[PDB]
């Protein structure tokens, strides 16, 4: 965990502003010195990784409010580009990323 | 103080007529001088022919009309109520003994059985049905106001409006 | 109930001495200790921080204490920091420079 | 046997807490040891990992 | 034999066929919806109750997410047209020792508690605290002194609603458990975090600049 | 699999391919489990890539009489220290006997769940909205059903008793203006006859409410 | 029509008790309500028969509550 | 159970068939088994190709402020599938992009962004 | 069909409540045709409607349809319910393709 | 099935039940 | 067919016996592309008590 990279659009819950959370690659403990406890339950939590971060309490700081706080909600692209596209251009500003028009 | 008499013949005779049509002047049958037996039959002998003395319900909804003005009062409530659904709880068809036996013990309210009393008034608070109702029925009235004020009528004459001007 | 026995008694007793030490004086003082410093928290820099923070000195007592968890024996967390510096792994059985297996 | 010990050791730790023995310092022996002086108190406290990642 | 064949379940809408059943909800298992009335309509009567802005917005393709299940991904698009197993998750896997350490659940309280055994009150009014599973669950619960952290418990009893996410993460080891603790008090208790609380010995200069 | 000592998070493997047997079938999202296979063909690879899910209910669904939201009865293939033999064997989620003080209905139900169940009923606000929150096949128990109806019901006559007290109110609220002056003992009483409430009852609970508010003092 | 209409009988019934219900619920309400402005505000009683008959079935409560008690 | 037991139960060889069992499978085991079909590596997913004035409306249809970027890769479980231009095309992946393809061969410009490459 | 309803007091019969008739779910059964029954009841009647939707025999007298490739395609399996789908005739396909000028 | 007959062999169709229904 | 668009029609119950006055009395002439064209009482046949038995 994790193999691969994916990218998650979370709201920060204080605020409700909407930043995007990237995870990378982290590579699997060693194969030779070996533990199934750890392998095992590292591939369980590697398929729950991508799927939304189903039981994942999300750790992040907000960037409009500066402070590291588990309030985050992820959002699945459908309903981050529901959001988004019903937003008036000035509060793109306030609430998304820079840029992102 | 815990006395339970099981009866004989002559002091059955002579108990029954002292007590039963002496005090409460009750009239005993054949068989009713049969299942006398007790203490415990000629108190539920006489609790039963008591309670079957006082007036039903029907007896008791003629010696008291509800007033038009009380109804009519009634009548302008925002609210009326549903009152329809004592039909939907499940009746289940089986002994009335081993109904007896299960709330003996603990066993009526297990395995998704429960027992259905109707009440009144209730414990109003930490109940959450209740306090979604009436949060209901806050905006229900707040709403009223705004209608008798007339925001209503603006409200929907502007989207109207709006409407044509699309 | 051995007496006789060395470890097996003096072990045991000494964990009915550390928890006849808890409920008794032990722990009232805990509680105390915890609401005592948020009474010390909220007449000194909660004024403070209802002023910076932009809210009332109520509102903000909501905000910075959102719920209360006290500390009780068995629901504690940790009971120290985890190590800074953690020590370095050396080869397998101290070869040197390096070994080729495991 | 893991739960019993663990408040045992809580216990213990509020005993050493109230009568002066606990060595908040432990975690830390491979550290230097800052200034201690009038004003550097800012060095000895245990700073939390989170608001040195607010600030 | 059935009398009235009951119709597809979410066929409302006039020219796209209905969402596989089970999706919206009933037996799982197939990919494609259907409905005897949009294929037994020629298709010019389905053009004909139409236009280019209601077409346009029931033929919408919301890719892999679905509309009537939310969070979840559409089954059709699932190699298998059953639902996905990872957000349908138990709580134990089949190697998976079960090692849960008592969790904790922050309740909301109807009345002033005070515990007599202890000298302390249980909780005030209206205070949100952290207690004992069961604790909850088997006394204060069953009577009227304390319910659920629910947001839709703070919306009720009129009070700011704040979302705990009980039970989002539910550690499945105990070092988990003080992971999720920390992040929890670090949360709740933030006045725990501020500098002045770090600094409560220092309110003043250093404390052998004294008296006794 | 990474050697070096220290491996902050990176965005692609940056040393290409990931190394070893198990890197392989992390690569395929297969579980670590397949390096113990030695039939590899479709077949297996089916069998273990875990899209098709093997598990079942002790009983059909309608026949279901407790609450296995998700718990299906699960297999686990293992091995004993003698290798030579490989058994496998059936595994049953932990079934909790749930007593909740269900909310709406003031008492409590004992109704059987697993751990989950228990959980999520914590989660979810009570036994109550637990019910509500499921419907039809998502919960597969009798038992859940027929407590759902008493609820349903239940909470009907909370609605009713609730607009009743209202309609009390506006009784009370349209007499008061009346009785509200001090007037005469007898004009009090044509009231008590023009709403038809009766006279000694009301003599009764007030001093049933006396009783009450100077009792507490 | 043997099975239909004894429930909407039942539903008949319920809606009168419920108008019952309301018009005691009512008599309690005048209860708490009339004491308010006897106990708090004053200048105003009715009968001294209404006030003797009140503390006599007050005192009667009272004794059935000291019997009940223990 | 049996298949536990590994008794073959089939109802061509003695009748009997295997209790626990979904009595339909629209897809058997071997062309789930297949993920060349259903994923998409070296094919195409949209089957459908539009002329110039086709694309330019199809392009304007969709909503400003709306960037490629903001559209994930949907994982090798969700089929690979592209429904036409519908409405809310832009929402589909590989529909996105195989408009993407005929704007660059057609030499329609392409006025969304297009897709960024996060780094660390 | 009792539950719910309104009544009317004059007559004391029920409310013939105009708004019952949308909100109201039909419960299939043999020997009626269909039964009203308020929404929020509808929850405990799920199997019938499966039952209902299932094809009327064992699955086994039908399986025929399913084995075939061109009687999957053809026809409906939802909850297990194996009917024709709607399907052309020949000259309703060669005139459907022939003023396509295919 | 300590061991599993070849079935693969086999087009699949149903056998005639040998004590045959009159 | 798609430039045709004719006169739909819509069928609107209210639950009181009012609604055509008070439809005449929104003062709708336009919802803005459509332009409503008449407002009139539907006339139906009156329903027997048996439909609601
Ligand atoms: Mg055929
Ligand atoms: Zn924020």
């Amino acid at each position: 965990s994790s193999r691969f990279f994916q990218k998650y659009f979370i709201r920060c819950g204080n605020c409700q502003t909407i930043q995007r959370y990237a995870k990378g690659y982290k590579p699997i403990p060693n194969p030779i010195l070996f533990d199934s406890d750890a392998h095992c339950r590292s591939y369980h939590r590697e398929r729950r990784d991508c799927t939304g971060l189903t039981g994942t309490l999300v750790t992040c700081r907000c960037d409009k409010c500066a402070r590291v706080h588990s309030h985050w909600t992820v959002m699945d692209f459908q309903e981050f580009l529901d959001a988004k596209l019903v937003m008036t251009p000035e509060e793109r500003t306030a609430l998304l990323w820079p840029g992102a028009g | 103080i815990e006395n339970f008499v099981l009866e004989e013949e002559t002091i059955r005779e002579r108990v029954i007529y002292q007590v039963v049509e002496g005090v409460f002047r009750l009239s005993p049958t054949s068989a009713d001088r049969r299942e006398l037996r007790s203490v415990a039959n000629i108190i539920d002998y006489v609790l039963t022919h008591v309670r079957a003395a006082r007036p039903t319900d029907r007896e008791r909804r003629q010696e008291r009309p509800i007033t038009s003005a009380a109804l009519a009062v009634m009548q302008k409530c925002p609210i009326q109520p549903q009152l329809g659904f004592v039909h939907a709880l499940p009746h289940d068809t089986r002994d009335a003994l081993l109904q007896e036996w299960e709330r003996m013990h603990h066993l009526d309210w297990q395995f998704g059985k429960a027992v259905y009393t109707p009440r009144s008034k209730e414990n109003v608070r930490g109940n959450l049905t209740w306090l979604r109702e009436d949060r209901h029925y806050d905006q229900r009235m707040k709403f009223m106001q705004e209608v008798e004020s007339g925001e209503a009528r603006a409200k929907h004459m502007k989207l109207i409006a709006e409407a044509a001007g699309n | 109930e051995a007496h006789k026995e060395s470890e097996l008694h003096q072990n045991r007793l000494r964990w009915v001495e550390t928890m006849k030490w808890w409920e008794e004086i032990g722990e009232p003082h805990h509680q105390q200790h915890a609401a005592s410093e948020w009474e010390w928290f909220r007449q000194r820099v909660l004024p403070a921080k209802a002023a910076a923070m932009g809210l009332s000195e109520e509102d903000a007592a909501r905000e910075l204490r959102r719920a209360v968890m006290h500390e009780t024996p068995r629901w504690y967390s940790r009971i120290q920091p985890p190590n800074a510096r953690s020590e370095i792994k050396e080869p397998r059985d101290q070869r040197w420079p390096s070994s080729p297996k495991w | 046997s893991e739960r019993e010990a663990a408040q045992y050791k809580f216990i213990r730790r509020w005993e050493l807490q109230m009568r002066d023995e606990w060595d908040q310092l432990e975690p830390f022996k491979g550290l230097p040891k800052p200034k201690r002086q009038f004003g550097n108190e800012a060095a000895e406290v245990i700073w939390p990992y989170a608001l040195l990642l607010e600030r | 034999v059935a009398p009235w064949v009951p119709p597809p379940r979410h066929d409302i809408k006039v020219t796209m066929p209905p969402p596989p059943g089970g999706e919206v909800g009933g037996r799982f298992g197939v990919s494609q919806g259907y409905s005897d009335r949009l294929a037994r309509t020629p298709y010019w009567k389905r053009m004909a109750l139409s236009t280019y802005k209601l077409r346009m917005m029931e033929n919408a393709t919301r890719y892999p997410m679905s509309e009537h299940r939310p969070g979840e991904y559409d089954i059709r698009y699932l190699p298998t047209p059953y639902p996905c197993t990872i957000r349908n998750r138990p709580l134990l896997e089949v190697g998976e020792p079960r090692q849960i350490p008592s969790i904790r659940i922050p309740v909301i309280f109807l009345v002033n508690l005070f515990d007599e055994a202890k000298g302390c009150w249980f909780g005030r009014r209206y205070e949100t605290v952290y207690v004992e599973r069961q604790f909850m669950r088997e006394e204060l619960m069953p009577q009227r002194y304390a319910i659920y952290a629910t947001p839709e418990a703070y919306k009720l009893l009129g009070l700011p609603v704040v979302n705990h996410h009980t039970h989002e993460e539910i550690p499945k080891t105990p070092r988990e458990y003080e992971k999720l603790l920390e992040r929890q008090r670090y949360d709740e208790e933030r006045w725990k975090y501020t500098i002045e609380y770090l600094f409560r010995k220092y309110e003043d200069g250093p404390p052998e600049l004294l008296d006794r | 699999f990474s050697t070096f000592a220290l491996n902050p998070e990176t965005s692609v493997a940056p040393h290409g391919p990931p190394r070893g047997l198990v890197n392989r079938y992390v690569s395929m999202g297969l579980p670590p489990w397949a390096a113990w296979c030695n039939k590899v063909n479709r077949y297996s690879l089916y069998r273990m890539s875990g899209v098709t899910q093997r598990s079942f209910l002790p009983k059909p669904p309608q026949e279901m009489d407790v609450i296995w939201l998700n718990e299906r009865v699960r297999e686990r293939v293992r091995t004993s220290r003698q290798v030579q033999n490989v058994y496998r064997q059936l595994k049953y989620p932990y079934v909790k006997t749930g007593i909740h003080y269900s909310d709406v209905l003031d008492h409590w139900v004992q109704v059987p769940m697993v751990e989950a169940a228990m959980f999520e009923v914590e989660k979810d606000g009570g036994f109550d909205n637990f019910i509500l929150k499921r419907s039809g096949p998502e919960l597969r128990s009798t038992y859940g059903e027929r407590i759902r109806r008493h609820i349903l019901v239940r909470q009907k006559e909370i609605q009713k008793n609730f607009v009743l007290q209202k309609q009390a109110q506006m009784l009370v609220e349209s007499m008061e203006k009346e009785i509200l002056p001090m007037e005469d003992g007898k004009k009090v009483e044509e009231v008590l006859e023009k709403y038809g409430i009766d006279k000694e009852q009301l003599l009764r609970d007030i001093a049933r409410a006396a009783v009450a508010k100077k009792q507490q003092l | 029509y043997e099975f239909h209409e004894p429930l909407r009988r039942k539903n008949a019934e319920d809606m009168r008790q419920f108008q019952t219900d309301v018009i005691d619920m009512a008599c309690a309400m005048l209860g708490e309500r009339l004491l308010d402005t006897v106990n708090a505000s004053d200048t105003s009683s009715f009968p001294a028969e209404w006030q003797e008959a009140i503390a006599m079935h007050v005192e009667e409560i009272e004794a059935e509550m000291e019997e009940v008690a223990a | 159970t049996p298949m536990m037991l590994n008794i073959q139960n089939m109802m061509w060889w003695n009748g009997k068939r295997n209790l626990y069992r979904a009595t339909y499978r629209e897809k058997t085991w071997y062309e789930i088994s297949r993920t060349g079909a259903f994923t998409k590596g070296r094919r195409p997913v949209m089957r459908q190709k539009y002329s110039r004035e086709a694309l330019q409306a199809a392009l304007a249809m969709v909503p400003p402020g709306f960037e490629v970027a903001d559209v994930p890769r949907p994982p090798q479980r969700i089929l690979a599938q592209s429904e036409g231009i519908v409405g809310r095309w832009y929402s589909n992946y590989w529909t996105l992009h195989s408009m993407r393809y005929q704007c660059l061969l057609a030499g329609v410009e392409w006025p969304l962004g297009e897709r960024q490459r996060p780094r660390t | 069909v009792h539950a719910s309803r309104h009544m009317d007091v004059e007559t004391w019969r029920e409310v013939p409540d105009p708004h019952w008739d949308e909100r109201s779910y039909l419960v299939p059964d043999q020997m009626f045709y269909n039964i009203p029954v308020p929404p929020e009841y509808k929850d405990a009647y799920w199997w019938r409607e499966l039952q209902a939707r299932r094809v009327q025999c064992p699955v086994e007298w039908v399986s025929h349809r399913m084995y075939n490739k061109g009687d999957r395609q053809r026809y409906d399996f939802q909850d297990l319910a194996f009917r024709k789908k709607f399907e052309f005739s020949y000259e309703e396909v060669v005139k459907n393709a022939k003023d396509m000028r295919s | 099935i300590h061991k599993g007959w070849r079935t693969w062999e086999y087009q699949h169709t149903r056998p005639d039940p040998r004590p045959f229904p009159d | 067919p798609d430039e045709i668009e004719g006169p739909w029609e819509a069928y609107i119950t209210y639950d009181r016996e009012d609604g055509l006055s008070y439809a005449q009395s929104l003062g709708i002439t336009t919802i803005g592309v459509a332009t409503v064209l008449g407002l009139t009482e539907h006339v139906r046949e009156p329903q027997p008590y048996a439909v609601v038995d």
